[PDB]
């Protein structure tokens, strides 16, 4: 569970960052899709599903939004993204082992983007704070 | 594993652009930074030691090891299992945590460089060689 | 992967000793039951019905193919492998959930039979059927 | 995170099967540390560790104690748990990988044992305990 000082980090990194949030959803759902073959079934619906995708494009930022989001309920993220674990769990019916996969692509494309930002100790905040997100994300599926 | 050639060549490229005393200090600090129960094989900040540097720089030396034998992984690493399974006690997940910091500093140096594509032959090819190091 | 002999036997003794009709649609239900997320697979109360019995039951003829070629597996599963990923579209840790839960109830319906060491070769057979599966 | 009809699917599992918790741990810590050889280097300070052993079968009884306290501090396992994460992250040093491994011993044993209890609701609801117990001891590691 996250202390003051990743609180903190994670606010600093993303006042950084944020700006680029559509830019770095796009490229990290790209990615997934490519490196993790078994995610493309997913998005299978979508006429496009290619790195430039208007879909993919389009889809990034609803992602990023989701950071977004958690960044401001950082303080209570179960309560926070419940609406979004229940979409996922019975809606969309997304395999919750994938989470994790994300939030790695999202990790690697924000260090091919601000290597001067993502310093070793930005990483650790920032990864504890993924890994809130991918369990407040697996709460309503059992 | 079966290996595309282009899968062949993005390995074999990325490693000749490397600069191993770079990327070597850089993933082994950052490892033992993020997932800090890895620092315990080391007692005896972290990014200026040069003890932490000198094994990363090892680490990447290795996997050249295994980059000239992609067709042999298994058997190439057979001493380095051993070693720091049975002498060093290093637990198999380890491989893992490293292997994606790996991957996050690489990514950090080639920038723009490091395409989905080029992603996906480098992890495959560090998966390979973490299933031979958590294996004997 | 390496076998041991007495690790050759053991698999093969437990497969026999198995009643497929039995063990196959109690490890498919706990899995939908434990993992629900699984369920979605079959959309077209778990314990009682009929076709998630029959494929509880195919599980295991499949296994049993595997039994028959244990230095040949990643060869005896690469229909299997296309087959759940390309065409169902099954998550590979799927078949890592499915996995614990045949050893469970395996370890259920064995008692005291289900002895450590017998539990290390079950579980290291079960690990390379699932590194094929979740290959192709 | 355990809803009201997983505590008390725990809180009756556990007054069937907690007059064994020495059993329990004892086979347990054993299958352990034959089945994930890995795990053998934290315990390599006693003498004797074998399946039979007495240093097993008196540390078997420590780690289901542990198990007992989660489940009367089941509301709060965070809180619960803090010093024998403390404990295990500082003192012991143990690598928070093994948790789940440990974890999964149990529930093999338990099945060996009570193979009428065991049934699939409480095997559900047991696993999201014990996963609740791995997150709550991997709480002082970073
Ligand atoms: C970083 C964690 C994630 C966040 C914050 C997130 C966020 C969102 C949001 C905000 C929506 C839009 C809701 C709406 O439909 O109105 C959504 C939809 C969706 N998500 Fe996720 N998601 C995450 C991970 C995943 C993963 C790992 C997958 C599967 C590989 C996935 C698959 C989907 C699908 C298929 C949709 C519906 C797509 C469509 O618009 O047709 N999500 N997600
Ligand atoms: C990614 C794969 C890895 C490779 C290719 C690798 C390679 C090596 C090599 C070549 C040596 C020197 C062996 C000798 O002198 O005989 C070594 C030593 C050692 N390794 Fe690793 N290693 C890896 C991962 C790890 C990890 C994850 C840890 C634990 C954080 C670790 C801890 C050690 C220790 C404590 C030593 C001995 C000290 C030293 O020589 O600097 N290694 N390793
Ligand atoms: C533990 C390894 C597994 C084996 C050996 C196995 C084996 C099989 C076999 C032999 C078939 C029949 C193929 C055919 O008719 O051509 C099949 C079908 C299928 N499998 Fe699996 N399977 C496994 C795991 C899984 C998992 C984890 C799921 C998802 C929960 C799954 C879902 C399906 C579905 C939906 C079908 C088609 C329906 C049916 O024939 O009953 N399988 N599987
Ligand atoms: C089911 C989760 C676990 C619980 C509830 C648990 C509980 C405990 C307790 C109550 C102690 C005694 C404290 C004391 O020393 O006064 C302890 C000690 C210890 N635990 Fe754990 N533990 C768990 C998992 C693990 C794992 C997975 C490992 C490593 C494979 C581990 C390794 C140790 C070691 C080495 C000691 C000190 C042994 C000794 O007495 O010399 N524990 N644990």
């Amino acid at each position: 569970s996250l202390s003051d000082k990743d609180k903190a980090a994670v606010r600093a990194l993303w006042s950084k960052i944020g700006k680029s949030a559509d830019a770095i959803g796009n490229d990290a759902l790209s990615r997934m899709i490519v490196v993790y073959p078994q995610t493309k079934t997913y998005f299978s619906h979508w006429p496009d599903v290619t790195p430039g995708s208007p879909h993919i494009k389009a889809h990034g930022k609803k992602v990023m939004g989701g950071i977004a989001l958690a960044v401001s309920k950082i303080d209570d993220l179960k309560t926070g993204l419940m609406e979004l674990s229940e979409q996922h769990a019975y809606k969309l019916r997304v395999d919750p082992a994938n989470f994790k996969i994300l939030n790695h692509c999202i990790l690697v494309v924000i260090s091919t983007m601000f290597p001067k930002e993502f310093t070793p100790e930005a990483h650790v905040s920032l990864d504890k704070f993924l890994s809130g997100v991918a369990l407040a994300l697996a709460e309503r599926y059992r | 594993v079966e290996w595309t050639d282009k899968e062949r060549s993005i390995i074999s490229d990325i490693f000749s652009h490397m600069d191993y005393d770079d990327i070597g200090p850089k993933a082994l600090s950052r490892c033992l930074i993020v997932y800090p129960w890895t620092q315990r094989h080391f007692s005896g900040a972290i990014i200026g030691n040069a003890n932490v540097a000198a094994h990363g720089i090892k680490v990447l030396h290795g996997l050249d090891r295994g980059v000239k034998n992609m067709d042999n992984i298994a058997a190439t690493y057979a001493d380095l299992s051993t070693l720091h399974s049975e002498k060093l006690h290093v637990d198999p997940d380890n491989f893992k945590l490293l292997s994606d910091c790996i991957t996050i500093v690489l990514a950090a140096k080639m920038g723009h460089a490091f395409t989905a594509e080029t992603q996906g032959a480098f992890q495959k090819f560090l998966a390979v060689v973490v299933s031979a190091l958590g294996k004997q």
